[PDB]
């Protein structure tokens, strides 16, 4: 639930200032339909 | 002129030993680009080591060790020269003996020589360094002090691997009392020593605790300087990794009105380390979301989500729909929540491009739609308010094409948010 920092900052390099699915996965899966 | 040179240092003679060694140091100190290849070149830095040994005058180690720090605060390869030339053990043995003018030197190459990589910051402590460095801050000389923190900083620093921390643990006495300086780079070097300790595993963080240094850190949250901020900002940060007690002590030490005012920072990288450490009090129990709540944090945390740079807002979400975990528990939360405005900017996140986000965004809306369906279930009602707030938002179109997103898990949770609480 805690999350750890990308990465350590530090003094000398501290400055301040995705896919869709395939096709394969779309006719094989259920899509929900709102009613809208 | 420099043949000749490398013959002067080579005399037996101390009177010219020592006249060579000065012109050497000399022309190593131009500003503006300085020998320090040519030097090097020419043979003489196994030449200068022996000049810094016990049996020498206190004017010729001064020279040759002075001569050598121009050298090792060059490049990572002209400091890899006075590493290969085993000159690190003599820096470090000078000081406990050498004068004060010495002493800063040494401990400016050594922080110099720590400095270039997690190799030679280990080989520094390996040597047995950390012992004397510590015996320097008796000295009450503003510039040595000020040195030695700086390099004290750069053993603590790294953490792929971590230094080895029995040893380096044992400064934090010394900085505890550090971060009480009034000149100003102590300070900065000495919350930067700190925010390196801190972060690390949960017997690290409460070493810092122990110690009594989160007080004044949550002091230093609003000093004037944000290379005082950032620093103090990041060790509060890795403090509340940790687990709830040590989240608490922080807490408790006055950190969420410092966050107030880090949430108006000008800089957006402060803005952005303080969403990220409000969101990890969110993540923790029940009263610690009160907390924040209670500091009126949500409301510029709801203001970045809306308007802020992209890595803010995004940290900004993590804050708030960590919040709403303890709306299954705690209802009012959620309300408030709602009623702050936060609908409209979780939904417009929904379309960033981070798999990572999505997910956290509609979790905090699954939350709000949960509370807003046992709210009605609760009192008869045949209406979910907080479902007819996104749908007005465009947020269920939104959440709808979420089906179409690649990670089955995404897909999922959209596809049961729709058929539960849009049917």
């Amino acid at each position: 639930a805690k999350r750890v920092a990308d990465a350590q900052i530090q003094r000398e390099t501290y400055d301040s200032n995705t896919k869709v699915a395939s096709s394969a996965v779309m006719n094989r899966r259920k899509i929900a339909m709102p009613k809208r | 002129e420099l043949p000749q040179m490398t013959q002067q240092l080579n005399s037996d003679d101390m009177q010219e030993q020592l006249s060579a060694t000065v012109k050497f140091r000399q022309i190593l100190s131009r500003e503006h680009r300085p020998p320090i290849d040519v030097v090097i070149q020419a043979g003489v830095v196994p030449r200068l080591v022996e000049f810094m040994r016990e049996n020498q005058p206190e004017m010729l180690q001064l020279e040759a060790a002075w001569a050598l720090t121009n050298i090792a605060s060059g490049t990572s390869a002209q400091t890899k020269v006075v590493v290969d030339a085993d000159a690190v053990p003599l820096f470090i043995q000078l000081l406990y003996t050498g004068s004060v003018e010495v002493k800063e030197q040494a401990i400016w190459a050594l922080g110099n020589v720590a400095g270039d990589s997690t190799d030679y910051r280990d080989y520094v402590l390996q040597c047995n360094a950390m012992e004397p460095i510590l015996g320097l801050f008796n000295s009450n000389k503003p510039s040595l002090i000020r040195t030695a923190t700086w390099t004290l900083s750069n053993l603590c620093r790294g953490k792929k691997p971590q230094p080895d921390w029995s040893v380096v643990s044992q400064a934090l006495p010394t900085l505890a009392k550090l971060i009480y300086s009034m000149d100003t780079e102590t300070l900065v070097d000495a919350c930067w020593a700190i925010s390196y300790l801190s972060d690390g595993p949960q017997e690290a963080i409460q070493a810092v605790i122990d110690v009594r240094i989160p007080k004044r850190l949550v002091e230093l949250l609003s000093h004037e300087s944000t290379l005082v901020q950032t620093p103090a900002l990041r060790a509060v940060g890795n403090i509340v990794t940790g687990n709830d007690l040590q989240t608490q002590v922080v807490i408790n030490a006055g950190v969420l009105p410092a966050l107030r005012l880090l949430l108006s920072s000008p800089k957006e990288n402060i803005k952005k380390e303080a969403c990220w450490t409000i969101s990890n009090i969110t993540a923790g129990n029940t009263e610690q979301i009160q907390a924040v709540i209670d500091a009126n944090l949500i409301p510029p945390l709801v203001k970045l989500l809306e308007v802020a740079e992209d890595k803010t807002k995004k940290e900004a979400c993590w804050a708030i729909s960590n919040a709403s975990s303890g709306g299954l528990q705690r209802p009012d939360i959620i309300r408030y929540l709602v009623s702050q405005g936060c609908i409209k900017p979780l939904c417009d996140l929904l379309e960033i491009a981070d798999n990572r986000i999505i997910e956290v965004t509609l979790d905090a809306l699954e939350n709000i739609l949960k509370m807003g369906e046992a709210d009605k279930e609760a009192r008869g009602l045949n209406i979910n308010e907080n479902a007819d707030f996104i749908e007005k938002a465009g947020g269920m179109e939104k959440i709808f094409n979420c089906q179409q997103n690649e990670n089955d898990k995404i897909y999922e949770k959209a596809y049961k948010i729709i058929e539960t609480y849009f049917g």
